[PDB]
């Protein structure tokens, strides 16, 4: 359910998380020291460990003779971008301070403190359908850093579930939505807003950035109560834009929330009801208005069980 | 707890409202009925219709709360309106009323009034009520007037904030208006404008919420709003997802309406509307009923326009 | 000559309109039926509904006139409209249509288009028609869309001005609009604004009438108007008798609607609307029927507002 | 029906018009060389001939012992003005060039050319009810001139059926409307607009003045057609304002119309249909924009039978 | 139908004009003479010459038309002008004249006035006249004043447009001007500018034509013009073929002058000048006579300049 | 007079039109299956049929030993252009939908519908002198298309009687004018405006293009009357520019006119007087402002007898 560990290199994190998944019944179609093709009852995913980063992609079928980025219905070729790039999570060379892993039969969440105050999330799973009838729903998110030393959360940066970024090559997260607007079932919609593509998706990923496009943003800003110092969980609703520019609410992120960390220290819990919450910062602790050099006070909350 | 009907006139409509509040089988069986602490007709009607004044007490679901509300009927034949005014309070004392004047000043921590616009004629009407909040909707031809008041649901224990009273009406009650008003200020609960929704702060000071700014309104309320329809604060474009929202494969998503205040002193989340949500327009409209998890929801639209951002659903239970 | 009903959708509504125009017992018995000279569907619908185009010929009451009208259905699912466009003309030639493009340019002395706003759903509808003019009204919830076209009644012999064709619609047909539009430009016949009513001059040049001025509109039409609602030209105050008009002891006065042009070159009275009048609002509203001298009149209001100056009655015969 | 004559003094006009009325069955309750109290099935009127003007008043009952301005229900005391003055028509000392008289069982119309180009109307009758159920409807109108030599149609002037005038002493015309807003039946409403009195009446009297309050004014301006030189009759609708400032259309002036005389000479007829029309200027012939020294081109049209 | 002479003064010139119109052998023999319906001298001349006013009626060639024209003489000694004003109309009534003022307002659908500039002295003069149109030219030293009025020749049957009356003069008649005026506005028939040529529309509204634009002129006339000299609308250069036109081997080409209107409502060709054409300047000038097909044509030039685009020929028959 | 037919290839059109000319007395100096040298009392012409186009030239004398483009006084060498090219009419490979031919003793007019909505004119004759004394007057016009798929009436295109074109190699029409400005009698002036050559000619050919140089252009725009839906014929006057930049009107095109086809369908007749008119579009039916992809609404009118 909740595991903690350490890793000097990304390969160690990779080995440990596969060990955990296998111990929990996760089905790995093909495994190696650096490359994974795995699946569950919900979807198929493929991962590869680089020297200092992780490459992730979704999948719809399996072929052992195809490369890690060439599986049937892979997101590389079936996406609106002209660049045709897969999901990237840019890590460091290590050693990593620690890693915190949430494992379930339907989703896998990871938060790695690579260095003092430096954190990277890696998210995989399927959105809670909540009774809505749609095929797909599998989401894969990584973390990207623009340039060290300069504004780290600059406009060109992309983040999990992000609603605003400028980049023509790579995406930080992606969501499956099948048969949208009469197209072929395999459709891997990225989180983009400026490409003006007919079909796309959007989320609260950046939190409370000045130009974040989501109507629940104010809730995150207001997630903290000054009168009683109480904090609440805000569902992470995702939105989809179709051909006629007519949006459709698609769902919420399972067991996940976003909040303001103004009055909380990293890891400080606040039990709301019978369920317990673990809160950690996205990238690093800074001030309220430091949207350039850090991730301000946005905090990711996971339900610990 | 719910009644759909047609009242022959405004006086009969108010009579039916009170009969519903005191004799609905659910209310009496569960012992949730309200108490009329006051009922009077003080003024000497000239070229105007008779004025009814009522003050009722609600005990809440648990029987340990104290809710005080006031209703009024005020009309003028020459201008041809039969407005219904509403207000809320915590205490009442008929002896506190000064000579002449009015009784709504006798309320302790009195709040300004809101209203609904009607006239003397058969009017289709929809009443919803629960021990903590009441909602009124009236179908005037192609227009829908709507108002109500009650307790919101804060995320904190009631022990320290026992009194989260909110009042909402289609237009401010400080002026007399004719229901044929076409101005943008005549609007609904989901989008207050120009003193159309008030909420009582835990400090005991009433704060007004507006989804859009206004010079005539006081500066303090510009900072506090209903975020769902107030997405324009953070977005850098006129057109956003909220105005382009639409159903999903026949499923209509219900979005909760949220109070929020963003002051310089500090931030605070206050709560949600109990039984009110936002819903889209395309392929749908008012009088529609949608069933979610075995619970039905009715649809309504604001008088000014029936566009996407002006269309809200109310839970009927 | 009159039909009240509910059309399952816009296509069925147009079908019912044509069936009324060709098979109403009064029309066939008196030999006043219109002739469909053209019917087609040229475009390849993409993310849009099928487009119907119709061109019909009316002979008039006396059988010696020549009236040509055109109707169109145009819709888009993504924006969710199923608009109905209308135009008038004097001659038609399918061979004159250039490659591609559209057929409405083939009309000799072609006039720009007007429209009515609807969608694909059951809609209550009211059709009126006579050998010289047709009127369409549609009840969209609490809103009423209205349009029509035909000959006005000039005070001069027909021998020199045989062709007094007028066309009126709720909004200009040069742009696509969604019927949830709440702008002040979306209005009715009794008060055209921004290219919502055109009339053909005896010289053969189409002139537009507007009851209120507008910068976006061309300067020439500022001088020509519908006087009844355009009393503001001569009065020195915003509030006038026309907006305060009200019934007299239960009798509702019907006031004729008048075309007038006041140019620098010279003045000319053009005529009246046949079967359209202004009526007040107080104590009344749409769907009302009033009987004068054994002739009934129905009431309707404009989409923007239902105030006194935006409420007109149509003769039902 | 249509009589023409001459008179050196107002007394002669008076004698001739009484002779005509008596010959037509009009009932004169009391007659003298200078004072009249007469009535018909519709109403009661009283007239007195001064040295150079006529004084007119309405009546509701008769008393031979009361003065000309003291009859029961007289307009002098039963009107909203504080001044309490009766109707006045200011004439000249003569000799009068001519007089044109229209006589019927229900109304009496007079147009006197006192001098070359100088005309005075005098109107009495009852509005055509047109099926509207109301008690009263009797109207009496005279003509007032502000000051000779200066702007003759100045703002302070008052005219028959006028909709705009400034004066605190006398009125140029008046209309009966009984039981308005629950008041006593005897009510003689004057044509005034600036007194802000709760109950009053208004008409198209001044024609097309810059500040005339009537929505049909544009019709008079447009009464002439340039394309075919055709002229039409515009009904003279009267309006009433009550306590709640809510207006009520009351009726139209029988056999009377107003038009523009731009392309017509005085007395020039234009037969519209089977009925024949006689058109005459109100005060004098001038130009289009001479609203100060003359009555511009406003022309009164009577149906001749 | 033609007279060349020298009038001792403006009064004698007008006398000779009327004597020509009533006693020319062609006019009387063919029964085409005009009728003087009015002749008067209303004003009391102060430091001014006597004012003559005349109104004449022409029956047309076929004897079934009704043409009404008015002429006036107006002069001032101190400023030393003896202007002659002209106007056209359809009806006349001496009783319609208001007290004082003037009689030209009595005309039904009265048109504004044009004029010609002369003085009290021997002046050479050229009159042309036919039952439908009259032309006047006067040689003032090296300048040539010219004016006239009558029916144009539309390409459509007279049955529906019986009344194509046009009036043209060298300068606008709304102001008093001295014939020594050297401004560019003082010009001729072939090129109206600033209200120097009016034409009656079939709708009954007078429209002004100008070959060049002008801010002081109203916006509406900018769209309607005389195309022949108005080639600048479509050409992308100042110098065009029309200003460089020249005779061909001694043959002088006569080009018809054309009315045209290009409005937003629609287009319409109106007709040609009967007996007026454009001709070049080089190697030629005024007083020249050129014979084409046995029909002679005289030459004339405008007061401002005698350049190529300001030189027109008139048919003498 | 008026013939209609069909042709799968240009050679068929050629054979049929020679058969028609011979049947009407036209004198053909030399004939072949593809090359013609013919003449009448007015002038001499030479035609050659290519695979998909026609080559035309004027002539002043005959020599059977010279090629089709080498006859005495041929326009190729006796023209101001440096390129020295003959007249070209660019057709298609067929099959041609139809062809409409007007034949007379003095001129020959052809309008070929090569495909649905695609029309090509070919004009030969002599201008009506109208009593003007000048030698020559023979005009030969063809049709040129710039590039299919792009703006078909682009600026570089040339058309019969055109007044504005940009091209250095070929011309679309040409007119004889002998002895201009003291030059040798053989002079074949082309329709050009931008070459600034001392001697040239201009016509209304393009109709109502934005940059068409002709003063009668407005007539074509105004050729339609909205009030009565009437259409008139506008003479097609031609202009000539000489050495001193002093123009000379030269004549009009016989039995030919130009008009606006806004309210007319192709082939729709309108009998103006006792003579009957046939109207056809120049290139294709489009809209009012489509001067790029089609020939807008310009219509050529021929008097049918």
């Amino acid at each position: 359910a909740y595991f903690t560990g350490t890793a000097n290199n990304p390969a160690d994190l990779l080995a440990k998380v596969r060990v955990h998944a296998e111990s929990l019944g996760w089905v790995t179609d093909r495994a190696s020291a650096s490359e994974w093709l795995c699946h569950n009852a919900d979807g198929y995913w493929s991962f590869n460990a680089g020297a200092n980063q992780f490459q992730m992609a979704g999948n719809t079928g399996f072929d052992n003779s195809l490369a890690w980025n060439a599986q049937p219905g892979n997101s590389v070729q079936n996406n609106p971008y002209s660049s045709k790039g897969p999901t990237v999570a840019q890590l460091s060379g290590g050693p990593f301070t620690r890693y915190h892993l949430f494992a379930t039969a339907a989703y896998l969440h990871l938060h790695v403190e690579i260095a003092a105050g430096q954190f990277r999330p890696v998210m995989i799973g399927s959105l809670n359908k909540r009774g809505v009838g749609y095929t797909g729903g599998q989401y894969v998110c990584g973390s990207f850093i623009y340039t060290p030393g300069q504004a780290l959360t600059n406009n060109w940066s992309s983040h999990p579930f992000d609603g605003y970024h400028i980049q023509y090559s790579n995406s930080s997260c992606m969501l499956r939505l099948d048969g949208l607007d009469g197209g072929p079932s395999p459709e891997w919609l990225p989180f983009d807003y400026t490409t003006n593509v007919p079909r796309r998706v959007v989320g609260p990923g950046r939190g409370n950035y000045s130009s974040q496009y989501h109507p629940d943003v104010g809730l995150i800003d207001a997630s903290a109560n000054e009168l009683n110092s109480s904090t609440t969980t805000v569902p992470c609703a995702i939105y989809a834009f179709g051909a006629q520019q007519r949006s459709r609410y698609v769902g919420e992120v399972p067991d996940f929330g976003i909040c303001n960390m103004a009055f909380l220290a990293p890891g400080d819990p606040l039990v709301v009801g019978s369920d317990t919450w673990r809160v950690y910062p996205l990238l690093q602790r800074g001030t309220a208005t430091d949207f350039d050099s850090t991730s301000a006070w946005v905090g990711y909350c996971f339900r610990v069980v | 707890a719910t009644e759909f009907g047609t009242a022959v006139n405004h006086a009969d409509l108010v009579e039916r409202l009170v009969q519903f509040l005191t004799a609905s089988p659910d209310l009496v069986a569960a012992g949730q009925a309200y108490e009329k602490v006051f009922d009077n007709t003080i003024p000497a009607s000239g070229t105007a219709i008779a004025v009814r004044q009522v003050t009722l007490r609600a005990p809440g679901l648990g029987g340990t709360d104290a809710i005080y509300m006031g209703i009024q009927s005020y009309g003028d034949t020459a201008l041809d309106y039969y407005n219904l005014r509403l207000m809320g309070g915590t205490a009442f004392n008929p002896g506190a009323i000064p000579p002449g004047g009015d009784y709504w000043t006798a309320f302790a921590n009195y709040s300004p009034r809101v209203q609904l616009l009607a006239w003397n004629q058969p009017m289709p009407y929809w009443f919803f009520a629960n021990g903590r909040r009441f909602w009124i909707v009236v179908k005037v031809s192609t227009i829908y007037e709507s108002a109500g008041a009650g307790f919101i649901l804060p995320p904190c224990p009631p022990s320290q904030y026992p009194y989260p009273l909110a009042v909402v009406g289609s237009y401010r009650g400080d002026v007399a208006t004719r229901w044929s008003d076409v101005s943008d200020r005549h609007r609904g609960i989901s989008s207050p404008y120009e003193r159309s929704c008030y909420l009582r702060d835990p400090a005991g000071r009433w704060l007004g919420f507006t989804v859009d700014g206004g010079a005539a309104n006081e500066s303090d309320y510009n900072n506090r709003t209903l975020l769902p329809l107030g997405c324009g604060r953070y977005a850098g474009s006129s057109d956003t997802v909220v105005k382009q929202l639409r159903d999903s494969f026949g499923k209509f998503p219900l979005k909760a309406l949220q109070f929020v205040t963003r002051e310089t002193e500090g931030r605070r989340y206050l709560g949600d509307f109990d039984g009110a949500f936002y819903v889209p327009t395309l392929n749908s409209g008012a009088e529609d009923v949608i069933v979610e998890d075995g619970v039905d929801h009715v649809v309504f639209q604001t008088a000014w326009r029936s566009g996407n951002p002006w269309l809200y659903a109310i839970r009927k239970d």
